């Protein structure tokens, strides 16, 4: 209770049996592990914005001798708060301060510097920095970009399943991934051939890519073939016998070693043979003859009399090569080894299909190969080799690809060059022929290592690296013929262009999205959600349905359970809890140390490469206080699949069990009893919730509640605190505690309590304090409450009393009874902030300025308006009433020569013809709350926007005076403590002010040393002040950027009070959702023995299906909690004595299981018990941890507790018929949530309303109208019904005619019901379309 | 309309909101007025619709009591998604539903809507009526089994 | 040269599919591209063969999920023409969100 100064409060009964080492941590290392890494200056040149400075620069590219670094990058400010800069509708950007300079060399001068200029700093670039949180603001709204997972460059490969050639053949391939450039594929044949493809063009011949390394094919083939020595010396015939090489050879002849017969025909080629030949030290002896027949000549030989063209590359021997090679006199013959006999001679056979050999034939080849067709020129293929040639600025293989390049061959090193070498291709070949024989598994697409996650510092500098080469064009650009045309004040770089290309990535289409403003948890896992949708997984070479099943290296790197509920589904995993991101890019989640005796505490973060080969334990296993395993056969596993190990087999072990879940489904207490896709279900439930007014807390939790709730930042976090000053509605302050303190910014910190703005999904925010007055706070403990935060604890819904019966009806298979009693508590009234966003058009002609005195409205409506065409603070609006008075301007219409009565009355067209007002559509009801009118630099709004100025002037005042006035006071304080040494007079101090006439004449040193420090310390403290006070006078009345087509824009925050429906989307936290039947009284539902009646009622047919066991056991529980509530508050309404409810209170916190909670009391004595019992007497706050938390023998030796029954059949009366209920009903406690739809906001159904020429679409009765979609299949219902006047309706009548509904209004209304059949108006707009050419429509029976 | 279930109203009798029903039939607000004498104009029957006094309720009563609509959800696969039946007011903005219809629509109650259609004309009542009532289709037009089965 | 036709029937069709369902999200709007996938693809086989031979479509695919697998080949030329119309509908349709906020005076 010692932990963070708010648990004491209220104490969580934890249910954790396995020991936890690693705490929880921040939860946002994801989001602001990129951004400390981008913009954090890094004086190595790697992973930073300066590592992305030092490869492309210094750059001259014409014959300049005029380079150009700036090593400068560390100076930025931002040009306005977060929150200030939040609420006027300005993106948030801070400029990025680069100094840079310049030297001139002169011609044929090495190393010489003849001119050199200096610049301080160069605007460039205006940067957005996020926040402790992660919301980076534009146009007033904050925005969080998804984190993407990439295919990471190395080497990859796959088996191709027989796709191609569907006979089931497998086709191995390694594909060379870069970081950017052209990509290189090989390719498999049927015939067993290989081919190349690049950029996914046709196939390329195999040794073209190889012999263009300035190699020969012989040295190819003597690099594939080795060590066969063939030798024949006047008709010897004798080569050299391998019997190590081989296991294994049908011996079609006799073959003799020394004058006797080794290996027989047909005979054994046991392991005793072999002996036999390996034992006895054997020479060359002689071979048959057919087995020359079936060998290639390797080498480039020459004849005697005949040069070249003989014995090239793969020259199939014959009967008349052998009488030119004996008649050449050929010493040594390199013939064929048969190498990998696994997978066979491919080498070879390549060479036979690919007829060139040259390698200008094949740079000409690959020349005509890229290109679709271009003639050879003799420097085009130079250059195209030139561009798919490992190059610095054309192609990037940096640490992470050097390192899996390094790793995927067995390297022991780690840095290098980010370029290819020669050896390099031949070891990718090598690579591949082992692939191809077997020595090494194929690694599968859905690895996490192969491929890594990006977050958003990656992205900008991607993004930024576009910029920059643009930056650099326009510097070369520049320097072209500029050497005495430097002007390195005048002629940089226009930072137009690149803060564009940053506005729009930061305001994108798939990486940058909105925040979701329901249940922070939705915050805080949309900051932690993986995607793969957007422009950098748009390629997808190697993909399809098995993406999107779940691979098991998914354990504990991401969760399989938080996937949306669109379509796609099974590609967005939201990253877990305890997992973290490594230093080159890929999730890395901790293991703790297992020896062979103890168990060492420390932990180590690893990889999928490290899992691969090591052995990773269960996390619910046996741990004793020391560390012996006393399990002879611990269940583990090795690569993902469980299987019986032993004791010491294992050298890893799980830190806690929470590493399989992420922090969105952490919330749900017994994931074991839930079925899988019900607990996505409840995640999807989870995903959405307004807050409510009232934020009663989970009285069944798991502790991550306030985790969440602490690491969200929706709560202001309490820094460095200690004596709490001052706290009201508005503002917190601290004074500064005297452990830790500034020395000469002691003082004390300011904290604005964000009241009721709009938010994204238009809902409200409001932040409660927690400390009233006088307590002492620790640095990290929380103060105010957020939307949807009990006391710094997440409470996203509210719990209560359920009753598990089938109802007469109101529930049928999944819907939801409620009570009256929940509408008398106004419980979960939500509070919808929607905007006003007003227009004032601007035209060639006419004045500019909106402003108030409209005609055609009544006096009822004005009487509510101040000047200028704004209502009061506090004014409801219902309907059609006027929040904003819209104008039209002045223009268009004073050059009219009629319409002057018009003019005269309703001039300028102030309102339209017959439309409602501009604030809502119809409707709605409720009052405003907040008005922004931002003015522009010039423009003359003072007597629209004086007060908020004032306002804003005032509350600028009240939180910047009191430090300042508390320094005074020190200062004061000061002056009373330094004339205590001489002239003692604070009797004249007390009856005079103003310093006892200032400081008046003391001894000479002290006076004098008083004098000089005082003035000069208010002197100075005086002009901070003044200039800290005309410096934000300046930051509030200014002007902001605005489109030319408008003058100014008004906010005004709408809120709006919904009462109870019968819709009202209800749900839980198990994936049961359901509606309101009925709003069922209070007298008339079931109560117990106490008279206590039934808050909800649902159904329990649906939990043999719905698989919700855990929503049993949790209603059982929360059963359980509110009786221990309900009998400590029956123990204060009784008011007893301390030392009675204190043992209760030890032996509800102490009687259990081995939960291992040691929390006690007597640490705090004789005080905070009250405050306890009231915080506690609405329900217990019971803590049961997901996988290692309650048994059913913990819930029934703490049920016991509670005077209830054993079974949680509690007998229940009936308030309709007052008949004692057989079958008695297990009745408890559930936390029920409210979604985000709304029935009243479904509404449809428009009448007949003006302006519509076609289907009705413009203008009907909606917020924007538009009426479609009577359906396809509809229309063929009808047809099976066989209705024809309503098919004749959905035809023309009712659909498609205008003055058809005029007849049938007429007909309605004056009561004539005449429906007039026929064909109106659109036949006979088929036949204007058919007789329009020449062919005619007739008129016969 | 989000879909809620009515324990009450039999087979051809459905549920229907309140500020829904007083909007659906406004063009026969008007003629009822129009033919009772209590609004002279049409701005007199467009105010006294606003100002929703109890004879407006009164006329509107007169309108649901003995009058069809359609009910219709939007994957209609086959003949029975689109069913008539007869509108009681409910208080709310949700529509009550007969419980036994559920297999006809292939739909569980999770907030699933309905269109809800008017027949505007006195063919159309007659078409809703004579046809397509639930009550006129018990056995299923494909099987021979009955469509209405408890769950 | 009918792909034009279709791509501005498709427009047109999810303007008025948005126009109508009133939605102001970018993560639940996508039942009105629904709407433009299942409509505005044309029927059989004579106009499937007709707009992929105008310009406009490719063969290629940018998602591996939406490909279907068949030996039907009008069933994948529909998918195609479906899936390259989300696509190409995908930015259009948050263009148009972006001038649908302020486009009727209301």
């Amino acid at each position: 209770m010692v932990y963070s100064y708010t648990e004491k409060k209220r104490i969580r009964k934890d249910f954790g049996k396995r020991p936890q080492v690693l705490d929880v941590p921040y939860l946002l290392s994801i989001q602001l592990d990129s951004f400390q890494k981008f913009i954090e200056q890094d004086p190595e040149g790697q992973y930073g914005l300066e590592a992305a400075f030092r490869s492309v620069f210094p750059i001259q590219s014409y014959s300049g001798n005029s380079e150009l670094q700036y090593v400068s990058y560390r100076l930025g400010e931002p040009v306005f708060d977060v929150q200030e800069c939040q609420i006027r509708g300005v993106t948030y950007s801070a400029p990025l301060r680069v100094k840079l300079r310049l030297v001139i060399y002169e011609r044929e001068a090495p190393e010489g510097t003849v001119k050199d200029i200096k610049e301080q700093e160069v605007y460039m670039g205006e940067i957005p920095l996020m926040t402790d949180n992660g919301t980076f603001v534009i146009n007033g709204t904050e925005r969080v970009i998804v984190s993407q997972l990439h295919r990471s460059p190395g080497v990859f490969f796959d088996s191709d399943k027989g796709k191609t050639h569907s006979s089931g053949k497998v086709l191995y391939n390694a594909r060379i991934i870069p970081y950017r450039g052209s990509w290189l594929d090989f390719e498999f044949d049927p015939k067993d051939n290989l081919f190349v493809r690049i950029d996914r063009r046709r196939k390329l011949p195999a040794t073209i890519i190889l012999r263009a390394l300035n190699y020969t094919t012989e040295q190819i083939l003597d690099l594939f073939f080795e060590k066969v020595i063939f030798e024949i010396r006047d008709n010897k015939l004798q080569m050299e016998l391998v019997p190590e090489r081989l296991r294994g050879e049908t011996a079609s002849f006799d073959i003799e070693a020394n004058g006797k017969v080794y290996v027989e025909k047909g005979r054994r080629i046991t392991a005793r043979h072999i002996r036999q030949l390996e034992k006895d030290d054997v020479k060359l002896i002689e071979v048959p003859v057919e087995y020359i027949a079936g060998k290639v000549v390797a080498k480039d030989y020459i004849d005697e009399s005949t040069g070249e063209l003989i014995c090239a590359a793969n020259m199939e021997l014959s009967l008349d090569l052998l009488a030119k090679l004996s008649q050449s006199g050929h010493k040594r013959i390199e013939t064929l080894f048969t190498n990998d006999l696994d997978h066979g001679p491919y080498i070879s056979e390549t060479l036979r299909v690919d007829p060139t050999n040259d390698r200008l034939s094949a740079l000409v080849e690959i020349y005509r190969m890229m290109r679709p067709g271009e003639p050879p020129t003799r420097e085009a293929a130079e250059s195209l080799f030139e561009n798919l040639f490992f190059s610095e600025d054309r192609y990037d293989l940096s640490a992470v690809g050097r390192m899996k390049f390094n790793r995927s061959l067995l390297r022991e090193e780690i840095e290098g060059s980010g370029i290819l070498s020669k050896d390099d291709i031949i070891d990718v070949m090598k690579k591949l022929i082992d692939i191809r024989n077997g020595k090494g598994e194929v690694d599968d697409i859905d690895h996490l290592g192969n491929r890594r996650i990006r977050s958003v510092g990656e992205m900008a500098e991607n993004q930024f690296r576009v910029g920059l080469v643009r930056v650099e064009r326009a510097v070369k650009e520049r320097l072209s013929l500029g050497d005495l045309d430097t002007l390195m004040p005048q002629d940089m770089i226009n930072a137009k262009p690149i803060s564009a290309a940053v506005k729009e990535f930061f305001g994108s289409s798939q990486l940058s999205q909105f925040m979701d403003q329901n249940n922070p948890l939705s915050e805080i896992t949309h900051k932690r959600r993986i995607s793969a949708l957007g422009p950098g997984g748009l390629t997808r070479e190697r993909a399809g349905f098995e993406v999107r099943d779940v691979h098991p290296t998914h354990y504990g790197r991401v969760c399989p359970i938080e996937t949306p509920e669109g379509p796609n589904i099974g590609l967005i995993n939201s990253l877990s809890v305890y997992a973290q991101t490594n230093e080159y890019g890929f999730l890395e989640t901790p293991y703790r140390k297992v020896t062979d005796g103890v168990v060492t505490d420390e932990i180590h973060y690893l990889s999928a490469i490290e899992e691969g080969n090591y052995v990773i334990a269960q996390a619910n296993s046996n741990l004793d206080e020391e560390g012996h395993f006393v399990e002879d056969l611990v269940t583990c596993r090795s690569k993902g699949e469980s299987s019986l190990f032993s004791r010491d087999q294992v050298d890893y072990m799980d830190v806690s069990t929470q590493q399989v879940v992420s922090v969105g489904a952490s919330l749900i207490p017994f994931l074991e009893h839930d079925d899988a896709n019900r607990a996505l279900m409840g995640a999807n439930m989870q995903r959405q919730a307004v807050p409510t007014l009232r934020a009663d807390k989970p009285l069944v939790g798991t502790g991550m509640e306030r985790a969440v709730a602490v690491d969200s930042g929706v709560t202001a976090v309490a820094k460095r605190g200690g004596v709490v000053q001052y706290v009201d509605a508005s503002r917190i302050v601290i004074k500064v505690n005297e452990d830790e303190m500034y020395p000469g910014e002691a003082g004390i910190d300011i904290y604005n309590l964000t009241k009721y703005t709009r938010s994204n999904q238009n809902t409200c925010i409001n932040q409660m304090p927690c400390v009233s007055l006088g307590e002492p706070v620790e640095r990290g403990d929380v103060l105010a409450d957020g939307p949807s935060t009990d006391l710094g604890e997440l409470a996203l819904g509210q719990n209560m009393r359920v009753a598990f019966m089938p109802w007469n009806g109101y529930n049928f298979e999944d819907s939801i009874l409620v009570s009256e009693r929940v509408v008398q508590e106004d419980r979960f009234t939500t509070i919808h902030i929607q905007e006003l966003a007003c227009v004032s058009r601007d035209t060639k002609l006419g004045p500019e300025e909106i402003t108030a005195d409209i005609p055609n409205v009544g006096e009822a409506a004005l009487s509510k308006l101040d000047e200028s065409g704004i209502v009061y603070i506090g004014a409801e609006v219902t309907g059609g009433d006027i929040l904003v008075g819209k104008v039209t301007p002045k223009g268009e219409t004073q050059l009219t020569p009629e319409e002057k009565l018009l003019r005269a009355i309703f001039g300028e067209k102030a309102s339209d013809v017959k439309d409602s007002s501009l604030r809502v559509p119809n409707g709605v009801s409720g009052t405003v709350i907040d008005v922004q009118v931002f003015t522009r630099d010039g423009v003359e709004k003072d007597k629209r926007a004086l007060e908020i100025e004032e306002m804003q002037l005032k509350q600028a005042k009240k939180d910047l005076s009191e430090e300042l006035q508390i320094l005074e006071a020190g200062l004061f304080s000061r002056i009373r403590a330094v004339l205590v040494a001489g002239g003692v007079e604070a009797e004249k101090l007390d009856k005079l002010p103003r310093d006892r006439w200032l400081e008046l004449g003391l001894t000479d040193e002290e006076k004098q040393n008083q004098l000089e420090q005082l003035a000069e310390q208010y002197d100075e403290l005086k002009h901070e002040f003044e200039k800290k006070l005309e410096a934000k006078r300046r930051k509030i009345t200014q002007g902001d950027d605005l489109a030319p087509g408008v003058l100014k824009i008004v906010k005004v925050y709408l809120a709006v009070k919904r009462r109870i429906q019968p819709g009202d989307k209800m749900a839980g936290r198990h994936g049961n959702k359901g509606v309101i039947s009925k709003i069922n009284p209070i007298e008339d539902m079931p109560y117990d023995e106490n008279g206590t009646p039934v808050d909800i009622v649902l159904n329990p047919l649906g939990v043999p299906s719905r698989m919700n066991i855990g929503q049993i056991l949790e209603t059982h529980l929360g059963m359980a909690a509110k009786g221990i509530g309900d009998k400590i508050n029956a123990m204060l309404k009784q008011q007893q004595e301390v030392a009675k409810l204190r043992e209760f209170i030890q032996r509800a916190y102490d009687l259990g299981a081995d939960v291992r909670q040691k929390v006690d009391l007597s640490t705090f004595s004789d005080e905070e018990v009250m405050r306890l019992a009231e915080n506690l007497r609405k329900g217990m706050p019971i803590a049961t941890p997901v996988f290692d938390g309650a048994k059913e023998a913990e819930i029934k030796e703490l049920l016991k507790l509670g005077d209830l029954p054993t079974s949680g059949q509690i007998r229940l009366y009936d308030g309709r018929t007052g008949e004692q209920f057989e079958r008695p009903v297990t009745v408890g406690y559930m936390y029920m949530l409210k979604l985000n739809h709304l029935v009243d906001d479904k509404m449809h159904a428009r009448s007949t309303g003006s302006y519509s020429l076609v289907t009705q679409q413009p203008l009907g009765g909606k917020a924007q109208f538009g009426g479609q979609r009577f359906g396809e299949m509809e229309v063929w219902a009808l047809e099976a019904y066989g209705a024809a006047y309503t098919l004749q309706e959905m035809l023309t009548v009712k659909s498609d005619d205008v003055n058809g509904r005029t007849k049938m209004y007429k007909n309605i209304v004056d009561g004539n019901h005449q429906m007039e059949p026929g064909m109106p108006e659109s036949f006979n707009v088929l036949l204007k379309e058919i007789r329009s050419l020449g062919i005619n429509i007739e008129l016969e029976d | 309309s989000v879909i809620t279930v009515g324990p009450y109203l039999r087979l051809h009798q459905c549920g229907l909101p309140k500020k829904m029903a007083l909007e659906l039939f406004k063009p026969f607000i008007y003629g009822k007025l129009e033919l009772r004498g209590l609004a002279t104009t049409i701005k007199a029957a467009k105010k006294m619709v606003e100002r929703e006094e109890a004879v407006v309720w009164d006329i509107l009563d007169e309108v649901i009591r003995e009058h069809p609509v359609l009910l219709n959800r939007a994957p209609t696969l086959h003949r029975l998604g689109i069913q008539a039946f007869e509108p009681v007011l409910i208080e709310g903005k949700a529509i009550q539903l007969h419980p036994l219809v559920c297999a006809a629509y292939n739909a569980d109650f999770d907030g699933d809507q309905m269109a809800v259609h008017v027949p505007l004309t006195l063919e159309a009542q007659l078409e809703a009526r004579a046809l397509m009532m639930s009550t006129n289709n018990i056995l299923s037009p494909a099987n021979g089994e009955p469509i209405i089965v408890p769950s | 040269m009918t792909y034009n036709n279709v791509f501005d029937h498709a427009y047109e069709m999810l303007k008025e599919n948005i126009r109508y369902d009133d939605i102001r999200d970018t993560d639940d709007l996508h039942d009105a591209i629904h709407m433009a996938a299942d409509n505005a693809v044309p029927h059989y086989y004579a106009d499937i063969f007709s707009v992929m031979a105008s310009e406009g479509i490719d063969l290629e695919f940018e998602d591996s999920g939406l490909m279907p697998d068949t030996k039907d080949v009008i069933r994948i030329l529909q998918a195609r023409i479906y899936e390259q119309l989300t696509i190409d509908l995908w930015e259009d349709a948050e263009d148009l969100l972006n001038e649908y906020l302020e486009e009727v005076e209301e």
